[PDB]
């Protein structure tokens, strides 16, 4: 079911979605949907579990 | 009010008039600049927020 | 086409009420330039600063306050107000010596005072005399004056246009509107002498009922042609002369705002980039149009 509520495709789409939600208003980017979405969780400095 | 020890204090009316008012200067002296249209409409932007 | 994406953000945003990421969007449309289009730009403006140039020199009386009140003060043994540093200051391909502003000014006054006699002989459109005029206005394109006399310079052309213009557009908001004459053969026969009322009778001696009722109005449309009378016999120039000097002059300032306005944005990347290291003491969004 939850694929079929999908509306993306493949990876490049679903950065996007992931920049497009996370900031709203600025267009995304190539290179930008992809760094921000590692320095979410794949960051030592932006991220710790401890 | 000047307060005992040499300090001051004010409310944040203050402060928010003395945003609104040098966003305003600052529109009235690019007005008469000819500046281009983005920048004057940064500033219109600006005032409003303020 | 950095502007067709702008359609598929702006039509699917989540409604940002952030001012700084929407006016980073807004600069973000343009893009950078290097070693090439600073170059350009900066030939247009050196372009469009020289029209404006071209165009304050056919004016005659330009010369005449580029010189009196140099005169003015030269009585007073010495030049110790602002004004000498808004001497000619002829341009090189320092204080003001009088070597060099009476050099150049004897000069200038031999234009003056040869260029007067050349314009009454086989009329204003003497070949001779439109040669003496254009050397008289290239030997003044040779300065280089400050931009603080340059801006009243440059309004005593706006507001002679200002005027000139009031007093031509007062013809239809007294009689255009009212009695309805065809603009066809108005346009024609306004530029035919400008200067008598031969079409003015030359409409009474056609049909035109319309124009028959003129004398009842005689004592204020004829107020206009005085006016623009006085207008060319103060000014020494002729009506289209005027027309084309301020019609290049408005093209050559769009010129170089345009160019100038292209370069702006070019740059604030730049004025962002600095900006962002001096925050917090006021503000960061004020900041940045400090920088612009």
């Amino acid at each position: 079911e939850t694929l079929r509520v999908d509306p993306t495709n493949d990876r490049l789409s679903a950065l996007v979605e992931i920049y497009r939600m996370m900031r709203p208003g600025e267009p995304p980017t190539r290179e930008a949907a992809e760094s921000l979405f590692e320095n979410l969780f794949f960051s030592e400095d932006r991220y710790d579990l401890s | 009010v000047p307060l005992d020890g040499g300090r001051f204090a004010t409310s944040d009316l203050n402060d928010l008039y003395r945003r609104v008012i040098n966003r305003n200067n600052r529109l009235k002296r690019l007005l008469d600049l000819a500046a281009p249209d983005i920048i004057v409409r940064n500033e219109k932007r600006m005032l409003q927020e303020a | 086409a950095a502007a067709q994406v702008l359609s598929s953000v702006e039509s699917e945003i989540g409604r940002t009420t952030d001012p700084v990421r929407m006016y980073m969007r807004e600069m973000g449309t343009v893009e950078l330039l290097t070693r090439e289009g600073e170059i350009d730009i900066a030939k247009r403006i050196e372009d469009g600063i020289n029209q404006v140039q071209c165009s304050v020199a056919e004016y005659p009386e330009a010369i005449t306050y580029l010189l009196e009140q140099y005169d003015r003060v030269e009585a007073e043994e010495a030049r110790l107000s602002d004004l000498i540093t808004g001497f000619v200051d002829p341009n090189a391909e320092n204080s003001i010596d009088p070597e060099l502003a009476r050099e150049k000014f004897a000069e200038l006054r031999a234009q003056y005072v040869v260029t007067r006699d050349t314009i009454k002989a086989k009329g204003r459109s003497h070949a001779t005399a439109q040669e003496e005029i254009l050397k008289l206005s290239e030997v003044f394109k040779q300065f280089r004056l400050v931009p603080k006399q340059f801006d009243y310079l440059v309004n005593s052309m706006r507001v002679m246009m200002d005027r000139v213009r009031t007093q031509e557009r007062l013809i239809m908001k007294l009689c255009v509107e009212q009695c309805k004459m065809p603009k066809k053969n108005f346009i024609t026969l306004f530029t035919g002498n400008e200067t008598s009322d031969t079409w003015f009778n030359a409409a009474i001696a056609m049909n035109k009922p319309w124009s028959e009722k003129l004398h009842d109005v005689s004592e204020e449309v004829h107020r206009a042609l005085q006016k623009l009378q006085q207008i060319e016999e103060e000014t020494g120039l002729t009506i289209e002369q005027v027309k084309d000097i301020n019609r290049r002059m408005s093209i050559g300032e769009a010129k170089a705002r345009r160019a100038k306005k292209e370069m702006v944005e070019a740059n604030l990347r730049l004025v962002i980039s600095i900006a962002k290291k001096y925050t917090r003491g006021l503000q960061f969004l004020d900041l940045i149009q400090e920088g612009n």
